[PDB]
């Protein structure tokens, strides 16, 4: 393994592979913020498909 | 608050009310009350 | 390597393990829509095709 | 017939370049 | 050079120019305005020569480089039309104690059109003028 | 040996020589987009951006620099039609010349990795063995891409420091680059105002930068590190192309319905327009506002801009094309000359007919002319024997208004058809089929193409998809399975499939 | 022309066809 | 610096059933291909 | 220009046979 | 289009130049 200046200083974020949080660690608040991306795109799905119609603006060339 | 976002909404709460929810808890439920035994 | 190379050209045993793709095939759809008996699914592969293509011409 | 004028490269070539990778591939094995 | 890479040249020309102004001046002031046409001869002379050696009063009648087909080319015949400009001369500044004049000019003169090898465009020069004036 | 379709997996544990690989494609990439500018430079024809815009001549990657603001060439001319702006380097010729170097750099660099692969860096400190934490790797490169989504938003498309972004009218009239503020209502989810993505790039740059910053700093749970394979780069590769084949769907679809990012004017008019007859509604709205001033039919229609009426023209939608019509769009029709004008065709009793106009989904269609209450009065038939609604017969009329047949009328019936059948495709237009010797079949525009290939590869990446998902999940079984299993797979014989601490010995 | 490229791609597989039959790789028992 | 030998360098191999295999696939697809090439 | 119409193809395989055989044989060198 | 032949022929030289000279056979004492 040949050293170089760059490596050297890049070192240490390459330096913790493999490292772990025991057990479920932030997996429920993954979930929140997943539920909440699907929503998000379930909303600007329906925007766009025209099965869901807001006020102020029409989805459409003109605005 | 358009009648079509009011709908959108319903269909959130109701989906999660009239499946997930009542799945998930069935679910635990069976799987709590039915456990393997090693 | 490619997996091909496992096996050799007039080899006495058997190349893949038909007990497992029954398991898994029977926990698929369910133990009895599965063939266990390779003579009887080898038969069944040649008369499907077979028999419709007789129907059609 | 007025044919696409680039016709006859494009099959050329489309044929021709898969064909020399599958002889280089194939002369080359044992090395 | 216009916009787009097309290169345009032009006999840029006041040639025989005749201008006139209105009627009833009796001093050449800031008010004065020649107005006039003036001749535009052809950009290419008649002992011009194209690159295949085809020329008006010299050179090829005839694509020599296609013995074929060398009467096929409507460039074989070469001419050289004398065209027209018009120039307008605005006066601006006098000096009076020297008999000086300047202004502005704005002229309108056809192109090349490389011994008729191309309708010629329009061309537009402004610019500005100076000129003495004997007593 | 490698199978033939396994040759790149040498590089699978080797950081160095997957970093080459890595910068040889960007290389490639960019070389192909400077390229691919250059040959479009080469051959575009900036003389009329009325009737030949550059979708009517299969531009690719001039509609994307022009987007983004590269609307000028150092040849003086602009995309918009302006001539006399000077943009300093960053013309097209300017954006063309950066790629190829930036990919000759990138070509160096990857020689450089390619050579010198074994670097420290790529190795782990405790052991000895070559060692990515990709983890780490995907916090940097998070926080790395939110902070150019934020910036990009907030620099670029806002113009703080940055030409903006394509804007236009919505009949794609007046298209012109422009600084565009971010829309933060419920607006900015219209897929058709600049401002939602102008927001979007300055919200979701800043959720990257937290996201980023999140990942930078907490270690994946045990749970989720061992389901997902976190010490398989292939799990990377997996989900990498699954992010990637729904961003190509995203952009598919956005380009093939029409989106504020996929203007008219750079990639030419979307099928939906011709469908609802778009254009034609406006340009009717028009010639009545005229008419209700007081001006006449002539006056009225000649207050249509030539662009508005081309837009009009089926020929111009790209689901008229075909698979192997090539090229660009003025192979085909030709290239446009000028509007003939509006025809008006009235029978001899003077009702006004109307040509009924041809579907996306018709190569060819019946020639129908219905008066205002939708009856058919005139027809070009098929069979003469029984015929009783010919041209002929009803002594149809068409006289036109505008254009370059403004104040003629037709009444000899072969003209009478060519331009009743030229009213089937729209408004009609004047065509020079000398300079690319067209062929007269449509092709469709950069739209179309860009729709059709975005889709494909979508699907074809859904497989990728799959196929290194299966590679990642069961790499324990790729040579295939293990010599037992004779106990394992059999039913009844455990409680829980596959759990060897679960038999129910009965 | 267009005549020989068809003629040639045809001609290719056919002369595929022969060499794959003629000049396999022989079936050997190991 | 040095320019050490990598050691993930593996030989590639193509049978000659598979050239034949590929090559008929070549030529089958020329022949599909050509008369839409040439339109 | 009115070029040869077959100029295209002709150097295309001039450069490339040439070029294939060439690299059919580097390849394969040391089998 | 023949500008593009031309440029091609004379890219594949000058890149037969660059590999020729980077990747060369190492001359080595024996
Ligand atoms: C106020 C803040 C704000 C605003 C105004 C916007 C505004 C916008 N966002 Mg952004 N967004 C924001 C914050 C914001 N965003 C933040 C904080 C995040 C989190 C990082 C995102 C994440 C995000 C994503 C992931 C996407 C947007 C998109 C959009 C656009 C929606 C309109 C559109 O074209 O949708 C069109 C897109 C959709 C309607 C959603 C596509 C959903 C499809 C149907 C799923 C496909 C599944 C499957 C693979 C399809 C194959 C099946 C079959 C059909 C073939 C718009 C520009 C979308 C976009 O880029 O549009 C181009 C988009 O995809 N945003
Ligand atoms: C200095 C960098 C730089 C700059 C300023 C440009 C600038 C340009 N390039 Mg070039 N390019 C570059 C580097 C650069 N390039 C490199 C390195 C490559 C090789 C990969 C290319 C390859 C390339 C091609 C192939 C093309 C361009 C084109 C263009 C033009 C249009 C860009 C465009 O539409 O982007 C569009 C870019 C995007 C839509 C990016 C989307 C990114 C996705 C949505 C994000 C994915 C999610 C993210 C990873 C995670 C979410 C994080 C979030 C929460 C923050 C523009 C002149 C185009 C052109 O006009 O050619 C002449 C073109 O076709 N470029
Ligand atoms: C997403 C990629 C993409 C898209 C959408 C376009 C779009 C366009 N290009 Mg560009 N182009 C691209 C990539 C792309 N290009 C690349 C990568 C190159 C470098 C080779 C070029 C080089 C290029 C040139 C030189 C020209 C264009 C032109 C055009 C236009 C006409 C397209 C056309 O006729 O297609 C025709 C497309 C097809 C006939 C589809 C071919 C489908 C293949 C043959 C199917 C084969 C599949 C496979 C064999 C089957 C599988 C077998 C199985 C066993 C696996 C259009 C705007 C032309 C133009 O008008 O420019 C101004 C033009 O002259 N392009
Ligand atoms: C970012 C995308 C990406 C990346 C990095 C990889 C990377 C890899 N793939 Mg995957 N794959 C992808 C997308 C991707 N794939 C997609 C979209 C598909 C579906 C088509 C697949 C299907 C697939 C299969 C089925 C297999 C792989 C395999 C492999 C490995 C070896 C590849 C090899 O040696 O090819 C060598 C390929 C050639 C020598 C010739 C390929 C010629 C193709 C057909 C035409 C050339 C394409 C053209 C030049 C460039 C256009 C690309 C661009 C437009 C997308 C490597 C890890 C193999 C593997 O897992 O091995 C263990 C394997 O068996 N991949
Ligand atoms: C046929 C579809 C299909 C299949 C079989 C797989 C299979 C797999 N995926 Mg993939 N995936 C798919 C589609 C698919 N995916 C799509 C469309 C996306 C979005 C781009 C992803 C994104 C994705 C990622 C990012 C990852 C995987 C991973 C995996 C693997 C682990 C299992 C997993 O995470 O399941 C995925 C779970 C599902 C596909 C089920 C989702 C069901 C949704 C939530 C229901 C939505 C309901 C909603 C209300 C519908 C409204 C729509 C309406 C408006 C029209 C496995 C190989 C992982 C992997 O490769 O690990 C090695 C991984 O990291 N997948
Ligand atoms: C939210 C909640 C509550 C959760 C939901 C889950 C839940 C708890 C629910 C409880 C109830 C429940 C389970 C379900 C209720 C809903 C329900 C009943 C759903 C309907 C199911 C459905 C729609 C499916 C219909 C489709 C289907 C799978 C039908 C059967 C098709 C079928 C029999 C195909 C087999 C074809 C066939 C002839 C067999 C052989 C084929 C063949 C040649 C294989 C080759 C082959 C075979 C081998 O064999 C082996 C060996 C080898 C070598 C081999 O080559
Ligand atoms: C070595 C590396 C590469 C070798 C090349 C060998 C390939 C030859 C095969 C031919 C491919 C395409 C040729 C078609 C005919 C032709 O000559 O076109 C010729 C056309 C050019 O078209 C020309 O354009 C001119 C304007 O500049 C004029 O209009 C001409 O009339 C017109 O013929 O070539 C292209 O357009 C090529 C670009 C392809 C665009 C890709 C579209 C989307 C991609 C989808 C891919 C689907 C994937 C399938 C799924 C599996
Ligand atoms: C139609 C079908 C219906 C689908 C749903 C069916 C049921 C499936 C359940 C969903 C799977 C949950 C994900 C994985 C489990 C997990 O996170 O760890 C479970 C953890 C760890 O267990 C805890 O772990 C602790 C230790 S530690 O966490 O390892 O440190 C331990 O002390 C404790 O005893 C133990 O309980 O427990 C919890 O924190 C309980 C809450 C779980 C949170 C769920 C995640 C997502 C919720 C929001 C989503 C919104 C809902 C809408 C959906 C669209
Ligand atoms: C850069 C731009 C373009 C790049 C050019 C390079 C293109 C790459 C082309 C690769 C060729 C792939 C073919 C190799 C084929 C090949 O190597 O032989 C089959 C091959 C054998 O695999 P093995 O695992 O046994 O590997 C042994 C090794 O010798 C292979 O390297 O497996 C596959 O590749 C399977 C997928 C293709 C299977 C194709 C079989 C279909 C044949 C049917 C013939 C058609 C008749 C139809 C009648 C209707
Ligand atoms: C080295 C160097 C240099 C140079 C550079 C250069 C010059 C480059 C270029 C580059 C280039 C110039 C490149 C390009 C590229 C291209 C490409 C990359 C392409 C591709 C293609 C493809 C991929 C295609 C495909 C296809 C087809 C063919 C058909 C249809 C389908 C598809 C699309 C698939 C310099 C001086 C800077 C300096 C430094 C060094
Ligand atoms: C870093 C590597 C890249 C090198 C740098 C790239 C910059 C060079 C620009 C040329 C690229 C092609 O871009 C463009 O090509 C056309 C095609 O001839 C040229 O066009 C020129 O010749 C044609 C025909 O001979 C004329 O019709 C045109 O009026 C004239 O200007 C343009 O002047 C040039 O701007
Ligand atoms: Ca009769």
């Amino acid at each position: 393994a040949q050293r170089t200046r760059l490596g050297d200083i890049l070192r240490p974020l390459n330096s913790e592979y493999g490292k772990v949080v025991p057990g479920w660690g932030t997996t429920p608040v993954m979930g929140v913020f997943m539920a909440l991306f699907l929503v998000f795109l379930l909303i600007i799905l329906q925007i766009y498909n025209s099965s869901l119609i807001l006020e102020g603006f029409s989805v459409d060339w003109a605005g | 608050m358009t009648p079509s976002l009011a709908n959108f909404l319903w269909s959130l709460v109701l989906g999660a009310a009239i499946v997930l929810i009542p799945a998930t808890v069935g679910l635990i439920f069976i799987s709590q009350k039915d456990k393997i035994t090693r | 390597e490619s997996q091909n190379y496992g096996y050799k050209f007039g080899q006495e045993e058997e190349t893949y393990n038909i007990v497992a793709a029954h398991g898994y095939f029977g926990r698929l759809i369910f133990q009895y829509a599965s063939f266990n008996n390779s003579r009887s699914l080898h038969f069944f592969l040649g008369a499907w095709p077979v028999i419709g293509i007789w129907f059609t011409a | 017939m007025q044919v696409n004028n680039l016709g006859f490269i494009a099959s050329i070539l489309f044929v021709l370049v898969p064909t020399v990778f599958l002889l280089i591939l194939f002369i080359q094995t044992g090395k | 050079l216009l916009p787009g890479g097309e290169e345009v040249p032009f006999f840029f020309t006041v040639k025989n120019f005749t201008g006139t102004t209105e009627p009833g001046f009796t001093s050449i002031n800031s008010s004065t305005d020649f107005v006039g046409d003036f001749n535009v001869p052809s950009y290419r002379g008649a002992g011009f020569l194209d690159p295949k050696a085809r020329g008006l009063y010299t050179g090829y009648d005839n694509a020599v480089a296609l013995p074929s087909a060398a009467d096929k080319f409507r460039t074989n015949k070469k001419e050289t039309p004398l065209g027209k400009g018009t120039l307008s001369l605005q006066v601006t500044q006098v000096d009076g104690s020297t008999g000086e004049i300047a202004g502005i000019f704005e002229s309108e003169q056809p192109s090349d059109t490389d011994l008729g090898a191309k309708e010629p465009l329009d061309v537009k020069v402004r610019g500005i003028f100076y000129g003495r004036v004997d007593t | 040996g490698l199978p033939w379709y396994r040759v790149h997996t040498v590089v699978l544990n080797d950081p160095g020589r997957l970093i080459s690989v890595h910068l040889m494609h960007t290389a490639l990439v960019a070389g192909w987009a400077g390229s691919m500018a250059l040959y479009e430079l080469a051959i575009f024809d900036s003389s009329d951006a009325v009737l030949n815009p550059m979708w009517r001549q299969g531009m690719f990657v001039l509609p994307f620099m022009a987007r983004l603001g590269v609307t000028s060439s150092w040849n003086g001319w602009s995309v918009t039609g302006e001539t006399g702006l000077d943009p300093g380097f960053w013309s097209f010729e300017g954006v063309a010349a950066a790629h190829i170097v930036l990919s000759g750099l990138l070509f160096l660099a990857a020689v450089w990795h390619w050579v010198f692969w074994d670097l420290e860096l790529f190795v782990d400190p405790r052991t000895g063995e070559s060692a990515l934490d990709l983890p780490k790797m995907f916090g940097i490169h998070l926080f790395l891409s939110g902070l150019l989504c934020f910036g990009f938003g907030a620099f670029h498309l806002t113009g703080v420091w940055g030409p903006g972004m394509w804007v236009s009218d919505p009949y794609g009239l007046t298209g012109h680059v422009q600084p565009v503020a971010p829309e933060w209502g419920p607006a900015g989810f219209n897929p058709f105002n600049p401002g939602g993505v102008v927001a979007h790039h300055i919200a979701a740059g800043i959720v990257g930068i937290i996201a980023g910053l999140f990942h930078l700093t907490v270690r994946p749970p045990e749970r989720l590190y061992k389901a997902l394979r976190m010490g398989n780069i292939e799990t990377v590769l997996s989900s990498s192309i699954a992010a990637v084949f729904f961003a190509a769907f995203v952009v598919a679809g956005t380009m093939w319905y029409g989106n504020a990012t996929t203007p008219i004017e750079l990639f030419g008019p979307t099928r939906y327009q011709w469908d609802k007859g778009y254009f034609q509604e406006e340009i009717q709205r028009r010639v009545d506002s005229q008419l209700a001033e007081g001006a006449s039919l002539s006056e009225a229609w000649s207050t249509i801009p030539e662009k508005l009426a081309f837009y009009d023209y089926v020929g111009n939608s790209p689901a008229k094309g075909g698979l192997f019509r090539t090229g660009a769009m003025n192979s085909g029709d030709g290239i446009a000359q000028e509007w003939i004008g509006h025809p008006i065709f009235k029978d001899k009793e003077g009702r006004e007919l109307e040509v009924r106009r041809m579907p996306n989904f018709f190569e060819t269609f019946p020639v129908i002319m219905t008066d205002a209450d939708g009856v058919v009065r005139a027809d070009i038939p098929f069979r003469r024997s029984e015929s009783k609604f010919s041209v002929e017969q009803t002594g149809v009329t068409v006289s036109f208004y505008g254009g370059a047949l403004d104040g003629q009328t037709f009444s000899n019936p072969s003209d009478v058809k060519k331009f009743a059948r030229k009213a089937q495709l729209g408004e009609g237009f004047d065509f020079d089929t000398e300079t690319f010797n067209s062929d007269g079949v449509f092709r469709t525009s950069p739209r179309g193409w860009f729709t059709f290939g975005h889709a494909v590869f979508a699907l074809l990446f859904f497989f990728g998809h799959i196929w290194h998902g299966s590679r990642t999940l069961f790499r324990d079984v790729f040579a295939g399975v293990d010599p037992g299993l004779e106990e394992q797979v059999e039913f009844g014989v455990f409680a829980k499939v596959g759990d060897l601490s679960t038999r129910k010995e009965a | 022309m267009e005549s020989v490229a068809y003629i040639l791609v045809l001609t290719m597989a056919l002369a595929v066809l022969f060499f794959a039959i003629a000049f396999r790789e022989p079936p050997r028992i190991e | 610096m040095d320019r050490n030998s990598n050691p993930n360098r593996q030989p590639v191999e193509l049978n000659r059933t598979s050239l034949y295999l590929g090559l008929l696939l070549v030529a089958v697809l020329g022949i599909l291909f050509s008369s839409y090439f040439f339109n």
